């Protein structure tokens, strides 16, 4: 045993107390196996890089490109529904760009424009961006023509010392008058003699008064969300109570995600009761093997071989021929041996260590299978996204690895034929693929032949 | 198609379209970050639930549906039902705190835009440490890492700004990456630089001798402890290793890992030795005393390699008495009957 507290035969089959040990010699150390768990799942190159893309045959997709699309970079493919137009209704089964999918889910348009100097444009906009719902191509007035060309309504940011009215609470502290005691009123100079309103025009920072320490003197965007914006939302009790209530109860969610009626996601600004409710909604958008993996189970292989079937048959040649090559694999598949969900890979069966060796040389060279310099790319790969998800998780970043990630599943089953991965500057070789292993220039069905 | 360009493009085009301003997008991003933690440790306080879970529901909340809880982290928070029941208890807190979880939120949120917002930092940082050898992509994901990071400390109470912040947190986490994984075998941190060192001065070596410096003059430039065997010995564990899989010879067709032979396995001369050793060894063990004989054919040949210890209650007389003479009375027969001399060793 490894520790020795068993050490003939006697025992032969029994395994060891404190630590795991079942013995006759080595040999299992050469022949077992071991498993890498993938965090988002990635898929065999040998099943989607053959010509006949055996998913892209099997899933009606494009044989050959919209795999590619999808799997490696961000194209998204709407698996089960989505709502929300483009145009027209959801597609099933197409796939759109990063673009138009910004454009869906956060909310139609955003436009950020924000004003140049602290008097021409800031004005302009204020006036009629807080309550008043900007219709399209809102021209507003100053550094040029602002130009807002999109939907419902409006919210600015910030502002420096023209005059100061109607905005939120961040200034109220600073003139103590109104936040101290109710002066707002004679914060209006002269007149008054003869909801915000401040003095003629005296601050011009968006700081903090203690002494003007907590600051930052700056420019005051004017960012045209496209969504309805909602003041004193009412109780209906048919299905939950959706929105919400005049001031007191807000059963909405927070900020970030909130389903209510066809519109779908909501934001909230508790300055005057204003629950922002966006229009997209569920859009189910996926990119990668998690998106073909779910494809793939939902298939229910007999109807599709009946649909071939009489698609077979009955049109002519062009759709026809199409549907008898990928009747070919859907009937395999159910014929007899095993169902078609195990294409997409989750699990990674590692080789053998005996077979993959770390072995002293000369002078104290060591060396060892190169099938192991790739498996450490994927088990480094597959920890640093466990971590990156944990840690929190920047979309970019998180594709970006799950990227690295399925190029490294690549390359212990077969290298090349998605790039060629190299040792470090020594020897631009393939580092032999498991593939490489079984064909190759020199490999083994080959010298299984060759020779012994 | 190739896999750097379409990243760069992907959080350039991004950069593109959201830098952070110097100064009003960084406070306020960071001023809400803030918001956020102060929010979920009121939370937990009002809750009496561990500012880990206010943190995970927010997070599920603002960044994914239960598809994110369900395949990252595997099964503990019921995919519906579990985080609902918290969220729950978040809408319940009143005016008071209520304000917190819609805080903790748009905090949340916050991050993750910031974090967006300067990745070309991350970039433009981990594009130096390039030969390093690590992937470039790796390395811009460690440095990623890295950010995340500074994200957690960063005071914006403390007037500097998170550019030069970051770049420590991210040199930080390059540097780890790069001496944990860059290597087959993994060397300590420590190892590393003192490689660095050591490959510097073989430079300014290099640099009159025109004789590649015996390890003495490394040792001496190096500094205060440094010897011929310390040099000889870092320089061997510098070698990256070899693949075992090479082109050998004339590359038409040799791989290197047939050449090496095996060592723990019996070449059939060993298999036979241990038949008749053992058939032997067997046949003297029986006609005999199961005593004396059987105690140190076991604690020798059975368990591991002590005289006392060695016999159960009888003490160490009757033990050298039968080990000596059964020992010698095998050894003069087997000298007799002539099978043992011939060392199967
Ligand atoms: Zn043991």
């Amino acid at each position: 045993c490894a520790c020795g507290k068993y050490k003939r035969q006697r025992f032969e089959g029994k395994v060891c107390e404190r630590c795991g040990v079942e013995v006759t010699k080595s040999i299992v150390r050469r022949y077992r196996m071991g498993h890498i768990e993938l965090a988002t799942p990635a898929a065999h190159i040998w099943f989607v890089k053959d010509v006949p893309s055996k998913i892209g045959t099997l899933l009606d997709l494009s044989a050959t490109e919209l795999e590619q699309v999808l799997y490696f970079s961000k194209y998204i493919v709407l698996d089960p529904k989505g709502a929300i137009l483009n145009g027209v209704p959801v597609e099933k089964r197409q796939l759109l760009t990063d673009e138009e999918y910004r454009e869906l889910r956060y909310g139609k348009q955003e436009t950020y424009p924000l004003p140049p100097g602290v008097d021409a444009l800031v004005k302009d906009g204020e006036e009629v961006v807080k309550g008043q719902e900007l219709a399209p191509g809102v021209v507003s007035r100053l550094d040029g023509v602002a130009l807002y060309r999109f939907p419902r309504r409006v919210r600015v940011e910030y502002v420096k010392k023209e005059r100061a009215g109607l905005r939120l609470p961040l200034a109220a502290w600073v003139e103590k008058e109104a936040y101290k005691p109710g002066e707002i009123l004679a914060e209006l100079p002269e007149p008054y003699l003869f909801g915000d309103k401040i003095v003629a025009a005296i601050d011009p920072e968006e700081e903090v008064i203690a002494e003007a320490e907590g600051v930052v003197h700056l420019h005051e965007p004017a960012s045209i969300l496209v969504v309805k914006a909602r003041v004193y939302p009412f109780e209906d009790d048919v299905e939950v109570s959706t929105g919400d209530r005049v001031a007191p109860g807000d059963v909405l969610a927070d900020g970030g995600k909130v389903k209510s009626d066809v519109y779908g996601r909501v934001e909230v600004d508790l300055v005057r009761n204003v629950v922002r409710v966006v229009e997209s909604y569920d859009i189910d958008a996926r990119m990668g093997a998690e998106a073909i993996q779910q494809l793939l189970k939902e298939l229910d292989l007999e109807a599709l071989e009946k649909e071939l079937l009489e698609e077979m048959k009955h049109p002519s040649r062009a759709r026809r021929a199409k549907a008898r090559k990928r009747l070919e694999v859907v009937r395999a598949f159910l014929d007899s041996g095993n169902r078609p969900e195990w294409m997409i890979l989750e699990a990674v069966p590692v080789l053998p260590p005996d077979l993959r060796p770390m072995v002293q040389v000369d002078g104290g060279r060591f060396a060892t299978s190169d099938l192991n310099d790739l498996y450490r790319r994927l088990i480094n790969r597959n920890n640093r996204l466990k971590k990156l998800l944990a840690q929190g998780a920047p979309e970019i970043i998180i594709r970006n690895e799950k990227r690295m990630l399925q190029e490294a599943v690549d390359a212990l089953l077969d290298n090349g034929r998605r790039g060629a991965p190299v040792t470090n500057p020594g020897s631009d070789r393939p580092l032999r693929s498991l593939t490489d292993i079984l064909s190759g220039k020199q490999g083994r069905f080959r010298q299984n032949l060759l020779g012994k | 198609k190739i896999s750097t360009s379409d990243p760069v493009r992907q959080y350039l085009h991004e950069i593109g379209q959201v830098p952070l301003l110097t100064l009003e997008e960084e406070v306020e991003l960071a001023r809400k970050v803030e918001e956020g933690m102060e929010a979920i440790k009121k939370l937990s306080e009002i809750t009496g639930l561990d500012p880990d879970l206010i943190r995970e529901v927010v997070r599920a909340k603002i960044l994914g549906s239960a598809r994110v809880r369900h395949i990252p982290g595997l099964k503990e928070t019921l995919d519906p039902k579990t985080v609902e029941e918290i969220d729950q208890k978040l809408k319940s807190l009143p005016k008071e705190h209520k304000r917190y979880l819609h805080i903790a939120r748009e905090g949340e949120a916050a991050r993750q835009h910031l974090i967006e917002a300067n990745l070309r930092l991350v970039v433009s940082i981990a594009k130096k440490y390039t030969g390093r050898g690590l992937s470039f992509l790796d390395l811009i994901q460690e440095g990623n890492q890295g950010l995340i990071r500074a994200v957690e400390k960063f005071e914006y109470k403390r007037r500097f700004k998170f550019s030069t912040y970051a770049t420590w947190w991210i040199r930080q986490a390059i540097n780890r990456a790069i001496a944990d994984q860059a290597r087959t075998i993994r060397i300590p941190v420590h190892m590393v630089e003192t490689i660095n060192k050591l490959s510097r001065t073989a430079r300014q070596l290099q640099q009159e001798l025109g004789r590649e410096p015996t390890y003495e003059e490394i040792a001496e430039a190096m500094g205060p402890g440094w010897d011929a065997k310390r040099v000889e010995e870092t320089l061997k564990i510098a070698q990256e290793p070899v693949s075992l899989e090479t082109p050998i010879g004339d590359e038409k067709d040799s791989f290197y890992g047939d050449f090496i032979p095996d060592e723990h396995l019996p070449s059939p001369v060993d298999a036979a030795t241990q038949s008749l050793l053992s058939e032997e060894l067997e046949k003297a063990l029986s006609k005999l005393s199961e005593r004396e004989a059987m105690v140190l054919k076991l604690r020798k040949g059975l368990i591991d390699g002590e005289e006392v210890g060695a016999f159960f209650g009888v003490t160490r007389e009757r033990i050298r008495q039968i080990e000596n003479k059964a020992l010698r009375k095998l050894k003069y027969h087997e000298s007799r009957t002539r099978k043992l001399r011939d060392f199967l060793d």
